[PDB]
């Protein structure tokens, strides 16, 4: 795979039955373009333990929605994430160190969505 | 869930499987068996079935759980049992342990069960021995000669007994019970020691020897020294048992404790023995373990077998012995090699890569070099030790944990004083090996720079000058020779670190100091990560130490350099982040406060604050017409950054900041009001969720920074009259009503913190202001925090800090509360007692104590009389409740102190009125008699399992001891033990 | 004085 | 290749929060006391293959103690926890240690001082020396800031495997995969999620 984008981030998952955001991991979020399929995915590992907390393709259907409490975060529903086994469905929030990186992330997230439609 | 039914007979086969599902299962089946076993174990009658399990079960874990159920019974209800149950359990446990030692299969493969049985037996000995079991020790010694498994197991019983009596009794039994057991063990130890010493001398079972040595380790905590020095046991420990690795580990720990025995410091025969066992031990180590030249760093890193624990225990043994006894080895010439070999082992131990082990050896090195710095005719012994130590510490210098750094610096400074020349040579050599590349590394050059910077101020000024100049030249040469921005940034940062560490050098060479500063300014434009932060940190660091050379006009200059810094400040800081700009301004504030000509200082302050003041006037102009601009985030950030700049400068200038504070004060408070309106309007338009938005959080940052600025100045002000006359009145009008009338989620806890500072500094001067503070924040904040211990944690902590300082400085404010509000005050204090949160609990207990003292100082007046009538017993009983509920143990000392103050008030007749109702007790009854009756009834209902004799004896001692806190607290601790069991001896309270 | 030492420090450029 | 780990220490010291952080990555802000014990499997990927910890997260409050030292039987390693903002929790470390080694006489044990993220530290580093004579490894940790949060398991893994060069390694990342009858369902929970503010917005991440 090729590294298209790399940014430090904190990934949350929404616990709907508790009305609460739960952290899933902190570490490097990477945009990885497979070279023999050209598909781009999100791969994110926790610092130190290097366990996977995000592993899904940047689907062209996904839309980044802002959270009410943050100008440096995006919220989007994910239908197939395989970070912890079988492809589960999650409502993900991802927060960055600054509004600049969060805006850069949305640009890169949309560029990658164009790549995955071809 | 069948075994929980005590109607039927216990299914032992089902128990063994429920126990197996729990220990070896997983999933929901294990979780269900868990809740079942906890319920079976918690049934108060399960102890009656414990003899079935211990006899019939085939599952060792079931017999363990049975002994646990028994242990609960022996510990808390042993005295309530009929006297024949006590005999049967004791006989059964004694018999079962005898049987287990006879079956070598059981004794070899069921150590957990035998140990658990031995502890259960010890619990029985604590209840029954020796008053109802006087022949235990004689019969224990007799049966030890029968079997080797029994002799070894009796050493396990004696070890555990010594631990329960001497090592773990203080918290778990009363003072009288503990002393009784200590005296009983002490009276019969002579027989215990001879059995123990016979086994050590006669061999030969290693497991029996190890169990005997493990029990000896416990004895050494308390036995008289004659047992160690007037027998042959030191020779055995320091020779025989050091050779075999089975016994080596425990023998080393024993010798460590022997080095801690209380021992007559004048007998020369004992000094010989103390030297002799050390010499034997070091000989066995050199011949049986490893020679003094061995690479212990590599051995430890290999982590074979028990090597790491052994090297840890060796470091503990050497450092413990040498810190106490090295003077024995320093005068005799025949002991010189033994002294230096011991320290050479420590040198080798100090190279191990292990943080916690290094701190242990470093603490000893600190003890040594401090002694070589102060004691005559000593440093010459250790110069080759000290020379090696210099390299060890330089090469392990940590980033300045700062605690470890301060310890390393302290030792390295001592070592530099001891031999400056050797310290220079090592550091320059290390630098040479950075330059030739043999030891080049980012980590290595950084570590060396920290070490070089750490010894600043220990050489003579001229010797330091040539050292510093050499280091700077070499470091500059090292940078020139390196390639790439990554490598060059590392050296430049270290160059700046070193120069920042040598202010005496900078102060004597202005031209060089100015070059440094101008270079730091150059670096404030360097995009490379970390350089700007390093440039700013070095700048303020140098300023703090060399500020005077920035305020005066230096020879060959036309103006003080501070004027040059301010003039170019916009260009210098143009590329810095806001927090870096504030550090820069803070640094300039340090310099300006060095100017004590008031007129010149204020002019420097005006010039420094010129850019934030100009940006301030524009916003005050354009955001007042019209207040739409505050919706723009960019405008909110500019305002926050203007105020933060003012905080930074006020932080370093303190009292001198007042002219600049006056330039903005009135417009700032108006802005505070306007920002408060928009937060309120935004919560009205969008709901409570608005407080989470970036827009509102930015607005609240403005209010928080405004309060922090006012708080910063007032806490440091010298003219308190201006604070009272100019600052306090507009401040209260701006913040109090806005706080009171906002919804809970919109109230800034920083308002309470700001008010705490105001009351702390000028509270004694604004009694009406304190009353207005209480009226605006007391009842509405209390309602926020008095429904649970969780919500609004910041408000909770600041609330009681504010009440605490009001009670200290303006107690009259509480005297003017309506009776209903003063009752909420008492409630709020007791409410603070109940917090597990340490900040709340400590303040709540302190407020209660200061309040009772405030009431005492009033004398015999109606308010003091009514206070005691309404709240004395509330405070007595609320204090007892947290004392005895086992969930506020962190506040024991201050609970004990408050209670002693409450009790002593009555037994000193400092309460004039009677505390009772005139009908409920005969007239003329003293408060003392009524207090003991109230407390007796209270404790009888709160702890119904106590006898009336217990309660009476406890209270009799407690009231008689209310002038002796150490004794008073011991009596409380005895009460806290007796309420956990049934049948506590009431005579225990006669201990003192 | 250390005028030569100050000249080296002033020259220092981590970008060369 | 699984090992039994008993986690002991006073109530409120953060034993359960520490484990949850390792299990799911979350930080539980609420204190919900453990009743008896909660067993969780915990797997780490190392250069020596996966290592599995069966974490017996025991209860620190005495009224919830359950089987107490019964949980320690056949433990192969242990973590003793205390709170650097609560001196009583460090004062009790010798009590937890005494009960533990009476059952497990020769297991590797990590002593952890939790909650170092809090400014007002009460148990100072200079005061923490109990591990020395007992040969326990010590770490400052914070389950909230994740400071050193992997060190206790890394050190234990090295002791249990017998390899001092053991390291955690990145688990391999297989490719992720790629209906309208659930479009209105996911849109409903998305809208609730956007109206729930993310926690700890003042944090750096
Ligand atoms: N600031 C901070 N709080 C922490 C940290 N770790 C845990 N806590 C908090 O401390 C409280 C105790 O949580 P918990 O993990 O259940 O402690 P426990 O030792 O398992 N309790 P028990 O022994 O009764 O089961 C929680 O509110 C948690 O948020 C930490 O690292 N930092
Ligand atoms: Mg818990």
């Amino acid at each position: 795979e090729e590294v298209l984008y790399k940014v430090r981030a904190k990934l949350f998952r929404f616990d709907a039955d508790a009305k609460e955001w739960k952290e899933r991991g902190t570490g490097d979020c990477k945009f990885l373009k497979n070279k023999k399929t050209n598909k781009v995915r999100i791969l994110m590992r926790r610092d130190k333990t290097l366990k996977i907390c995000a592993n899904h393709i940047i689907a062209p259907e996904y839309t980044l929605k802002p959270n009410v409490g943050s100008d440096r975060s995006w919220v989007y529903a994910c239908t197939a994430d395989i970070a912890e086994g079988e492809a589960e469905a999650f409502t993900f929030a991802i927060r960055f160190g600054s509004k600049e990186n969060a805006d850069k992330f949305k640009e890169e997230f949309e560029k990658a969505q164009e790549i995955n439609k071809k | 869930e069948g075994i929980l039914d005590f109607s039927n007979d216990l299914d032992i086969a089902l128990l063994d499987q429920v126990v197996s599902t729990f220990y070896q299962g997983s999933g929901v089946q294990q979780k269900q068996a868990q809740e079942i076993l906890t319920k079976f174990q918690d049934n108060p009658d399960a102890w009656q079935k414990a003899d079935q399990i211990l006899q019939f079960s085939t599952n060792p874990q079931s017999k363990f759980i049975a002994l646990s159920i028994l242990d609960k019974l022996i510990t808390r209800k042993w005295k309530l049992l009929p006297n024949d149950h006590r005999i049967g359990i004791r006989n059964f446990v004694v018999g079962m342990i005898i049987s287990m030692c006879q079956d070598d299969e059981v004794f070899k493969t069921q150590k957990n069960l035998i140990n658990k049985s031995d502890l259960t037996l010890v619990q029985i000995l604590k209840q029954e021995w020796p008053q109802n079991w006087p022949e235990f020790i004689p019969e224990l010694i007799g049966s030890s000669s029968s079997s080797v498994n029994v002799c070894e197991n009796n050493m396990i019983v004696l070890k555990l007994l010594s631990e329960e009596v001497f090592d773990f009794s203080a918290e778990q039994m009363t003072q009288a019970k503990a002393l009784h057991l200590k005296n009983s063990m002490s009276k019969e130890f002579e027989q215990i020691f001879k059995l123990c010493f016979q086994v050590l001398e006669q061999g030969s079972s290693s497991s029996l020897i190890v169990a005997t040595l493990e029990s000896l380790l416990r004895y050494l905590h308390w036995i008289p020294y004659r047992y160690i020095y007037e027998t042959n046991i030191l020779e055995l420990l320091s020779t025989k048992f050091m050779t075999s690795p089975d016994t080596r580990a425990i023998t080393l720990k024993c010798l460590t404790e022997v080095s801690n025995l209380k021992i007559p410091q004048d007998n020369d025969l004992i000094k010989r023995q103390t030297v002799l066992f050390f010499q034997n031990t070091l000989q066995q180590i050199a011949t049986s373990v490893m020679p003094v030249t061995a690479d212990l760093k590599a051995t430890y890193a290999n982590a074979n077998g028990n090597d790491q624990s052994f090297l840890q225990d060796l470091a503990m043994f050497l450092t413990t012995y040498l810190a106490r006894n090295r003077a024995l080895l320093e005068s005799d010439e025949s002991l010189r090699e033994l002294l230096l070999n011991a320290h050479q082992y420590l040198i080798q131990l100090s190279k191990i890569e292990e943080r916690e082990l290094f701190k242990t050896t470093l603490d000893y090195w600190h003890n040594l070099v401090a002694d070589l710095f102060y004691e005559p005719l000593k440093k010459h012994i250790y110069e080759e030790i000290c020379s090696q130590l210099r390299l060890v510490i330089i090469e392990n210098m940590v980033r300045p944990t700062i605690q470890l750094y301060k310890s390393e610096r302290e030792v390295l400074v001592y070592l530099t004083h001891l031999n400056v020349i050797d310290t220079e040579e090592i550091m320059i050599s290390k630098l040479a090996r950075q330059i030739d590349g043999s030891e080049w590394s980012w980590h290595n050059i950084n570590t060396l720079s920290w070490a070089i910077g750490s010894i600043s101020g220990t050489m003579s000024e001229d010797t330091e000058k040539r050292f510093v100049v050499t280091v700077i030249k070499d470091l500059l040469g090292l940078c020139e020779q390196k390639r790439g921005k990554d490598n060059k940034a590392v050296v430049a940062s270290d160059i700046m670190y070193v120069v920042g560490q040598y202010p005496r050098f900078l102060k004597a060479h202005w031209n060089f100091l100015r070059t440094v500063i101008l270079k730091l300014f150059e670096f404030m434009h360097e995009t490379h990560e970390g350089v700007q932060d390093m440039a700013c940190d070095t700048f303020i660091k140098i300023v703090q130490k060399c500020k005077y050379h920035f305020v005066i006009q230096q020879p060959r200059e036309s103006e003080p350099f501070i004027q040059t810094i301010i003039r170019d400040i916009q260009k210098t800081t143009a590329d810095l982040q806001p927090q870096q700009v504030h550090t820069f301004y803070k640094a300039c504030g340090i310099i300006i406060s060095e100017e004590r000509s008031v007129a010149e200082r204020n002019r420097l302050l005006s010039d420094l604050m010129q850019l934030p003041n100009m940006a301030w006037d524009t916003i005050v102009e354009q955001s007042t017409a019209n207040p739409t601009l505050l919706l723009d985030s960019e405008t909110v950030k500019i305002i926050a950054n203007i105020i933060k700049t003012n905080v930074a400068v006020c932080t370093s200038m303190g009292a001198d900041f007042y002219p600049q504070l006056g330039h903005i004060y009135y417009n700032m408070l108006q802005l505070y009001r306007a920002v408060s309106s928009m937060i309120s309007a935004q919560v009205a338009a969008e709901g409570l969720i608005a407080t989470k938005t970036p827009k509102v959080r930015g607005l609240r940052t403005i209010k928080k920074e405004i309060l922090k600025l006012v708080e910063t100045y007032i806490s440091k002000a010298r003219n308190l009259d201006d604070v009272v006359k100019v600052l306090v009145e507009p401040l209260l009008n701006a913040v109090l009503e806005d706080y009171m009338n906002n919804v809970p989620d919109a109230r800034d806890a920083e308002v309470l913190n700001c008010m705490t500072t105001v009351v702390e500094k000028v509270g004694h001067m604004i009694p009406q202001g304190v009353i207005l503070i209480l009226q605006s924040v007391f009842e509405c904040t209390l309602d926020m925090i008095n429904k649970d211990f969780t919500e609004y944690p910041e408000h909770r902590v600041e609330f009681y800090k504010l009440l605490k300082v009001i009670n200290e400085k303006s107690f009259a404010a509480f005297l003017e509360l309506p009776p209903a509000a003063f009752k909420l005050f008492v409630d709020a204090i007791c409410w603070a007692f109940k917090h597990n949160n340490r900040d709340v609990e400590v303040n709540g207990l302190q407020i209660a104590l200061d309040l009772v003292k405030n009431i005492e100082r009033m004398g015999n007046v109606p308010f003091a009389n009514e206070f005691h009538k309404n709240y004395f017993f509330i405070f007595v009983s609320e204090t007892f409740f947290v004392l005895t509920d086992s969930d506020h143990k962190s506040g024991f000392s201050k609970q004990a102190l408050l209670l002693m103050k409450l009790i002593s008030l009555v037994y000193d007749n400092k309460i004039s009125v009677p505390l009772y109702q005139e009908a409920e007790v005969p007239q003329g009854t003293s408060n003392q008699v009524y207090l003991s009756q109230y407390l007796a009834n209270m404790l009888s209902n709160a702890f119904p399992h106590l006898t009336s004799e217990q309660i009476a004896s406890f209270l009799s001692a407690l009231t008689k001891q209310c002038k002796d806190l150490v004794v008073f607290k011991g009596t409380l601790r005895d009460f806290l033990v007796q309420i956990k069991e049934v049948g506590g001896d009431p005579t225990d309270y006669l201990f003192a | 004085n250390l005028n030569e030492l100050a000249l080296k420090l002033a020259g220092l450029d981590i970008n060369k | 290749v699984q090992f039994k780990l008993v986690l002991v220490g006073d109530g409120g010291t953060g034993k359960t929060t520490f484990v949850k952080r390792h299990l799911t990555g979350e930080f539980e802000k609420k204190y919900v006391a453990t009743l008896g014990v909660e067993v969780h499997p915990l797997v780490f990927h190392t250069n020596r293959g996966p290592i599995k910890f069966n974490v017996w997260d025991t209860a620190g409050q005495e009224k919830f103690g359950g089987l107490r030292d019964g949980y320690y039987i056949q433990a192969q390693c242990a973590i003793i926890m205390f709170d650097v903002t609560s001196r009583v929790t460090y004062k009790n470390v010798p009590n937890w240690h005494r009960d533990l080694v009476r059952v497990c006489e020769n297991i590797p044990i990590v002593l952890c001082g939790n909650k170092v993220d809090i400014k007002d530290r009460k148990v100072k580093a200079k005061s923490i020396v109990f591990h020395r004579k007992k040969n326990l490894q010590y770490y400052d940790i914070s389950a909230k800031s994740n400071y050193n949060f992997e060190k206790p398991f890394l050190w234990l893994a090295r002791k249990l495997i017998g390899d001092p060069n053991l390291e955690f390694v990145a688990m391999p990342a297989l490719a992720p995969p790629e209906d309208p009858a659930l479009a209105a369902q996911y849109e409903h929970d998305l809208e609730v999620a956007q109206t729930t503010a993310l926690p700890d917005e003042d944090d750096d991440l």
